């Protein structure tokens, strides 16, 4: 949940938002074994119930998120329930565990290609396209994640959107990201100079993955 | 003396505009064919299977024409090659179908068929049903049969199925049609033409259009 200021400034100047709970657990082997363990799920719920309480006045959020990249865990399935019991108002979106759960009313991927299919196991990222129609499936697709901007980037893009015309089942998405993540620094001479991971003796780091 | 008047349009016309050459006149075969006055006058063959199809159920219903009578009896019995499989033996008399009761002239058999030998265009695996009209005692009036292939076709979750697996149809449109004949066809015509798309990898055909 961002700055309360940021919702009001959404409100008034138009802007559609996805408020999303503060749950990423992504460095865990697997990804799930916090989500689906019982003994972490108040932990979790206050993350979820306590935004959905701030936040639901607020027109210019229009769908609620359960978190990200924290696999899927019976623990999404409960509090995407929560959710849809006492805010019928607003869809609920969740992207762990293959991005087409039980857990999500939008099938939303995170990098997914537009006509190649990548068969990860157990978690595949189907083409879009392709995803649509695989048998018994009638959700619409909004990637949460695509198009990653790292440095000269971006190549490619053209592709996404012609497929998001041409297909009324496919309805856009979030490029990643806004605003590079570099901190300042100064030389023996006062002049500032922009830094990434690594630049503070912090370590194991992950260098430029940050911009 | 058999005298035929064949027309070349009729209102029939209308309904038969392929795209074709349009022709006339007595183009398939023509013969004479003797039943007795008790007589079986149609039958069904349906076949059911369990979810891993390892059992099947042969279902056959059979009409007569004549008269009605106690001692009448119909058999049908499944052969593979030389080996009968599976017999049924009823009198007719179907079940009760609304407040007038049922048809008198009409019978059901079904016959069991453990780990049935499935059809398909891979393996064309064939029983041989043949359907007697009879006696108690047994003395044959008629008999009529034919060629039984085991499978199913379903739709499900979006997906053509048979028996159980999603179906690549690698198909084809085939008119009937000969260059000096002209829509006469004869067997010669019609294997030369199945070997043909069989050995071009196609697995399926289309009657286009009649
Ligand atoms: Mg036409
Ligand atoms: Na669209
Ligand atoms: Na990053």
């Amino acid at each position: 949940p961002n700055h309360p200021l940021w919702y009001t400034l959404c409100d008034r100047y138009g802007l559609y938002v996805v408020d999303e709970a503060n749950i990423e657990t992504h460095g865990m082997v697997p990804m799930n074994r916090l989500t689906d363990d019982p003994r972490w799920l108040p932990a979790m719920s206050e993350r979820v119930t306590r935004m959905v309480q701030r936040d639901r006045n607020h027109p210019s959020v229009i769908i609620w998120s359960l978190g990200t990249e924290s696999g899927h865990g019976a623990n999404h399935d409960a509090l995407y329930r929560w959710i849809k019991s006492v805010d019928p108002s607003r869809p609920v979106q969740y992207e762990g565990g293959g991005a087409d759960t039980t857990a999500t009313d939008i099938i939303c991927p995170m990098y997914a290609r537009v006509d190649e299919d990548q068969p990860f196991p157990a978690v595949p990222k189907w083409s879009i396209k392709k995803w649509l129609s695989l048998p018994g499936e009638t959700r619409p697709l909004i990637l949460c994640e695509y198009a990653h901007a790292m440095g000269n980037s971006l190549g490619g893009f053209a592709k996404y959107w012609q497929a998001f015309r041409q297909y009324p089942r496919l309805q856009g998405g979030f490029v990643w990201d806004w605003v590079d993540q570099s901190l300042i620094k100064y030389d023996e001479n006062g002049n500032p100079w922009s830094a990434y991971g690594g630049d503070f003796g912090d370590t194991p780091n992950d260098r430029q993955f940050c911009m | 003396r058999l005298a035929v008047m064949v027309l070349r349009w009729s209102d029939g016309s209308y309904l038969e505009d392929q795209d074709m050459w349009r022709m006339s006149g007595i183009f398939r075969d023509v013969s004479l064919l003797h039943k007795p006055t008790t007589q079986i006058s149609d039958f069904h063959v349906a076949t059911r299977f369990n979810d891993d199809f390892s059992r099947a159920v042969l279902e056959a219903e059979v009409q007569m024409c004549g008269e009605l009578r106690d001692y009448l009896r119909v058999t049908v019995s499944l052969w593979q090659g030389e080996t009968q499989v599976a017999s049924g033996t009823a009198p007719f008399g179907g079940e009760i179908i609304d407040e007038r009761g049922g048809y008198a002239d009409r019978v059901t058999l079904r016959l069991n068929v453990e780990n049935p030998k499935l059809w398909s265009a891979e393996i064309p695996n064939l029983y041989r049903a043949v359907v007697e009209l009879h006696t108690a005692d047994g003395t044959l009036i008629e008999a009529e049969a034919c060629d039984v292939g085991f499978r199913e076709v379903r739709i499900e979750n979006g997906l053509l199925l048979l028996n159980g697996k999603p179906l690549l149809i690698r198909g084809v449109n085939r008119h009937e049609h000969h260059p000096l004949h002209g829509q006469v066809m004869d067997e010669q015509t019609m294997v030369q033409d199945i070997l043909l798309m069989k050995q071009n990898n196609f697995n399926a055909v289309r009657c286009s259009h009649y």
